[PDB]
């Protein structure tokens, strides 16, 4: 019933939004989604690599990276490093054994959707670096934010207990206790609208990967449906919320420091509007400047990859395809100016 | 083989209709009659088809008659209950030929 309110709320949207490149995504979020082995690097990443390579699984972020150069500043300087994701080639739908635990005790990679390391990477973290993670669980895009080796500090936050509860077990299961248990790591479980107050102007990077319609989970699971009937004011208000948190990324920014906003959705209203809205907000009541940054390159050099909305007026966004079908996700990186 | 003509043309496989089934199912003069009347009965009393849909498939899908009874009754089942296909329809489109492989890939691709 919420699958089928969430089908039918996405034929009306998505058909329009979309046309007729709208039943191609509509079959890839109805069959099994593509995953990719982001390599642990606690866990000896060079044996772990070469094991998936024997699957015929290849590196995208390196094949992407060497591609850098063709059509500024190195990859290094523009996209977050040693971020290793192993895929299946274009039209295979192989899928990767589980992960088990190797080095250090450690798992050896964390499947996940491909396209979710994208804002990760696209945020580009530099060595150093003080990162946010605003909206963290379950903790796979903190997983990727450490494995870059870039975080002085990483904060983690997200406002349910419960999901704090797997992001811990993966920083556990996936993390030594020499770094989970220092000042480089910090597990929160607060309201995120509330960091402009508390850390206002103190991260060079923040990931606000935003609670959304959640497109492709809304269709399999029934239990927590966002699209339930009880949940319709939650469901309506879901965009007032996403610049919310937004906006509390960008307060928690330093000025200067980068921002990328996600969503594993392909609604407009959660997604431009969401960055136009928190943009407005901040020049209006606030005062700061924030200038979106222009991702065509990164998208480009990625493209090899995944499918592309390249209609998008800010940000970009990858639409599932049975050739690679790696769920919807938006992202928009910004820049804190004033 | 006069006994069987008279079988097949009480059947209604007279007037001519007998010329797809020998070109697909020539063993349709050496087959049991009794395995030609399971498959008859599957379909009038368990598929309901009227006794002139039940002659017509038999004409256009002569492939019924080797296939086995619980295969069948399913891959009607598929048009009826799963597609939403009236008896008629069925029938007129020759569908119970095809392999339920190539109907459930094509009707599923089309659903999603
Ligand atoms: C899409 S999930 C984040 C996924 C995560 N970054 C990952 O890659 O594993 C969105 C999260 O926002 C959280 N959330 C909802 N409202 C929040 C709020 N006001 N402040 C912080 N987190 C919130 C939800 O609990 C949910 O875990």
């Amino acid at each position: 019933p919420a699958v089928r309110l969430a089908l039918q709320n996405f034929d009306m949207t998505y058909s329009v939004q979309f046309g007729d490149l709208w039943p191609s995504i509509r079959v890839s979020l109805l069959s099994e989604q593509k995953y990719g082995a982001l390599v642990n690097n606690f866990a000896a990443w060079d044996h772990v690599s070469a094991k998936l390579e024997q699957l015929s699984a290849k590196d995208f972020v390196n094949e992407a990276i060497s591609h850098w150069e063709l059509q500024p500043s190195p990859a290094s300087w523009a996209c977050s490093p040693n971020l290793r994701c192993f895929t299946f080639d274009r039209g295979d739908i192989s899928r990767f054994p589980p992960a088990r635990p190797g080095s250090l005790g450690v798992m050896e990679y964390y499947l996940m959707d491909a396209a979710s390391l994208l804002p990760v990477l696209a945020l580009g973290l530099q060595p150093g670096d003080i990162v946010l993670d605003l909206c963290a669980a379950p903790g796979g895009k903190t997983l990727a934010l450490l494995q870059t080796g870039c975080c002085r500090n990483l904060a983690a936050n997200d406002l349910s207990p419960s999901r704090i509860a797997r992001l811990q077990k993966i920083l556990h299961s996936y993390v030594p206790e020499e770094i989970r248990d220092g000042n480089q790591v910090r597990v929160t479980s607060w309201d995120g609208r509330k960091w402009g107050e508390l850390e206002g102007d103190t991260y060079d990077r923040v990931l606000v990967d935003v609670p959304c319609t959640t497109d492709r989970h809304s269709l399999h699971e029934e239990e927590n449906n966002i699209f339930k009937r009880s949940r319709k004011k939650e469901r309506q208000i879901l965009p007032v919320l996403q610049v919310q948190l937004l906006a509390a990324g960008l307060l928690a920014t330093k000025p200067g420091g980068h921002v990328v906003y996600s969503t594993c959705s392909l609604s407009h209203l959660q997604n431009e509007y969401v960055v136009q809205g928190a943009i407005e907000l901040l020049a209006n009541q606030y005062s700061i400047q924030v200038q979106v940054e222009d991702l065509t390159h990164f998208r480009r050099v990625f493209m090899d990859t995944f499918c592309f909305f390249s209609s998008c007026q800010v940000g970009e966004l990858v639409i599932p395809n049975l050739m690679a079908n790696f769920g919807p996700m938006y992202f928009c990186k910004m820049r804190r100016l004033t | 083989m006069r006994k069987r003509s008279s079988y097949l043309q009480k059947l209604g496989l007279g007037e001519g209709k007998l010329k797809r089934v020998l070109y697909c199912c020539p063993e349709i003069f050496t087959m049991r009659q009794q395995d030609i009347n399971d498959t008859v009965r599957l379909l009038k009393e368990k598929c309901l088809f009227t006794v002139q849909q039940v002659t017509k498939i038999l004409h256009s899908c002569p492939s019924v008659l080797r296939e086995d009874l619980g295969q069948l009754e399913y891959k009607f089942q598929y048009a009826y209950f799963r597609m939403g296909i009236k008896h008629p329809d069925i029938v007129k489109s020759e569908y119970l030929q095809y392999s339920l492989t190539k109907i459930k890939q094509r009707h599923i691709y089309l659903e999603r």
